[PDB]
This record gives structure tokens, C-alpha cells and sequence, in this order.
């Protein structure tokens, strides 16, 4: 109460492992400049591993910059380039490594940022064929190189 | 309460709690002549305590 | 020899493979691969496509 203060918590550090992929499918990645429009701190909140797909600004004042894709913009669906897997320090550098061709399981994709963690997204899996993905197992097979 | 002696006034116990990632999971079943599939991701946690 | 297989999209046998019937539209549409090595269905019902 007063002379003896009991236990409390100072810090709570929860550490996750990384987004798995197939060994024998081959990873292909290219680094991209970051569009400063969206709030990248809101995509990189939790320690749980997520991997959101990324489209690219084709032409304009920001031609070459990339940004997380919205499932209601038809140009963002027609300009997708890949997904960012391992998370990124959004302010220590803008430039992010976007994987073009890999294979990621069904639950590690989260294109809504306010979505449940490590659970399969519904609107991604319902809109995969227009978005040039393919599922065979849970693992999203994709090649945006091709 | 067996007695004990010290030279300093206040007493601080700092506890470091540790929830390691439990070695769970079974190896995935496959047929001979196939490319393997990867494992899931697991979580470990560290919390502390001051008294 | 070899023969082409086709997954089922949905149904009671959803996920299983059957040899691609060229006359059928779903076997032509949902083709998933082919089988080379030979197998024993009396031994195991899980082929490596």
C-alpha cells in the first residue's frame, strides 16, 4: 500500500517470426520509392507479420513511387507490382524492397490495415483473378514479372 | 522468516518474465517427389516487473 | 506414358484430382498438371502432380 509497492509492468516486448515462403519457387525483388501520401506508420503497427500488396504510380508527378493498393481503384488493380514481406522502417528510409515473385501463405496477406492478424483476408481471396494471383494450396502463387 | 542483513535502504526486486515460443507443430505430410512447403511463424514474449 | 489431371473447385470431392476429360468443360478449365512417374492407387490415393 505505502511502504511496499507490489509488482507492475514497465515494458512488454512481443516478438514474432517472419512471413514464410517456398524454398524452391524463387524470390525476385526490386527496390521502390515510397509515396509520401499514405500513412506508412498505420501499415507497420503490429509486431505480427503481415504482407500487403503494392501498386505503383504509373505516370504523373510521382511516376515510379509505389503505394499500398486499394481494392476499389481499378487503376490500382491494373498497376499492382508485388507485396512487401518483412516489414520496413518507414522513416529511417522511404525506399522499400518490393518482392515481385514469391509464394506467401493464405493468412499472411492483409490488405486492410485494420484487419485481424494472421487470418486470411476475404476481399483479397475473392478478388484474386483480376489481381493476377493464384492459389493452389493456401500459398498465394504470383509472378508480376510475367 | 529467516533474518537477513543489508547495508542499503530500499529494496528493488526486478523480475524478468519470459514466455518462450513453445515447440509445437507436426511435420507436414507429403508424397515422395514433391517440393516442400514452409512452416508457420511463432511468437515469443518478454515482460518485466518492478517491486 | 503420362496423363493430365484436373482439380475440383468445389463440391463433396473438392480438392481431389481426376484425369482431364477433353470433352468436358471443367476438366479443360480446371486443369492443374500432369502425372509422369506412375503410381499405385491400391497403395496410396495421393499422387504427386
Amino acid at each position: 500500500m505505502d511502504k511496499v509497492k507490489l509488482f507492475q509492468t514497465i515494458g512488454r516486448v512481443e516478438y514474432w517470426e517472419r512471413v514464410p515462403r517456398l524454398h524452391a519457387y524463387g524470390v525476385f525483388a526490386l527496390p521502390f520509392p515510397m509515396d509520401p501520401d499514405v500513412n506508412w506508420a498505420q501499415w507497420f503497427t503490429g509486431p505480427h507479420p503481415r504482407a500487403f500488396l503494392v501498386s505503383i504510380h504509373k505516370y504523373g508527378p510521382k511516376a515510379g513511387h509505389v503505394y499500398p493498393t486499394n481494392l476499389t481503384d481499378e487503376d490500382a488493380l491494373l498497376n499492382v507490382i508485388g507485396m512487401v514481406l518483412d516489414g520496413h522502417d518507414y522513416e529511417n528510409d522511404p525506399n522499400v524492397t518490393v518482392t515481385l515473385k514469391a509464394a506467401v501463405p493464405i493468412e499472411y496477406v492483409q490488405q486492410d490495415p485494420q484487419a485481424p492478424a494472421l487470418q486470411p483476408h476475404q476481399a483479397v481471396l475473392d478478388a484474386a483473378e483480376v489481381l493476377k494471383l493464384k492459389v493452389i494450396k493456401g500459398h498465394y502463387f504470383f509472378d508480376y514479372t510475367r | 522468516f529467516p533474518e537477513d542483513s543489508t547495508f542499503a535502504s530500499e529494496l528493488e526486486l526486478y523480475l524478468l518474465r519470459t514466455q518462450d515460443a513453445e515447440q509445437t507443430g507436426m511435420t507436414f505430410v507429403h508424397q515422395v517427389g514433391s517440393t516442400s512447403l514452409p512452416v508457420e511463424a511463432r511468437v515469443a514474449k518478454v515482460d518485466l516487473a518492478k517491486a
